[PDB]
This record gives C-alpha cells, sequence and structure tokens, in this order.
C-alpha cells in the first residue's frame, strides 16, 4: 500500500502532468492533426471509415 | 425576330449594360458551387443518410 502510494504518487502525478502538458494547445493541434491522419487511419478503409 | 418587328432595324445600339452580368455570374458559380459539394458528399458519406 505504502509502495503503490509512492510509486504512484509518481504515477499519478506524472499522469496528471501528462494530461496537462498535452493540453497545452498546440499539442491539442497534434490531436486534431494526428487524429486526422489517424482519421485516415480511422478512415482508411470503408469499415474503418465510420470514423 | 423575337422583337421580330420587320425586319431589321439598321443601327440600334445598346450598351453591353452591366449589372446583370455580374449578378447572374455569381449565380453561375453557385448553382455551380453547391452542386459540386452535394455531389461530393453523396460520394463518400457514403453511406445512406446524405444522398
Amino acid at each position: 500500500l505504502a509502495i503503490d502510494g509512492r510509486r504512484m504518487q509518481n504515477a499519478v502525478t506524472l499522469l496528471r502532468k501528462i494530461e496537462m502538458i498535452g493540453t497545452t494547445g498546440i499539442g491539442a493541434s497534434a490531436v486534431h492533426l494526428a487524429q486526422s491522419r489517424i482519421v485516415d487511419q480511422m478512415a482508411g478503409r470503408g469499415l474503418i471509415d465510420d470514423s | 425576330e423575337l422583337l421580330g418587328l420587320g425586319q431589321r432595324r439598321e443601327r440600334v445600339r445598346i450598351l453591353k449594360p452591366t449589372v446583370a452580368h455580374a449578378i447572374i455570374q455569381m449565380w453561375y458559380s453557385w448553382f455551380v458551387e453547391d452542386d459540386r459539394t452535394l455531389a461530393a458528399a453523396r460520394r463518400t458519406s457514403r453511406d445512406d443518410a446524405e444522398k
């Protein structure tokens, strides 16, 4: 218990950190752009095409 | 002939009077614009609902 708490105070914090840093905005841009290529990936196929 | 009053009038001159040209010209484009667009949507979405 103690251990998860330390590792995962790291875990948690790093995780929270990640979320935030990524919602920096540009990155959010990556989110629309990378998505879209992935949309292409999401929409390469017909079946996949429903995005 | 549409004027058709007999037969020719020798030197009636008209302005190439404008305005309509421009207006009708926006017309030419959009019936154009849209059509292209709708057509295209039917093309890939693609999939029943749109067409």
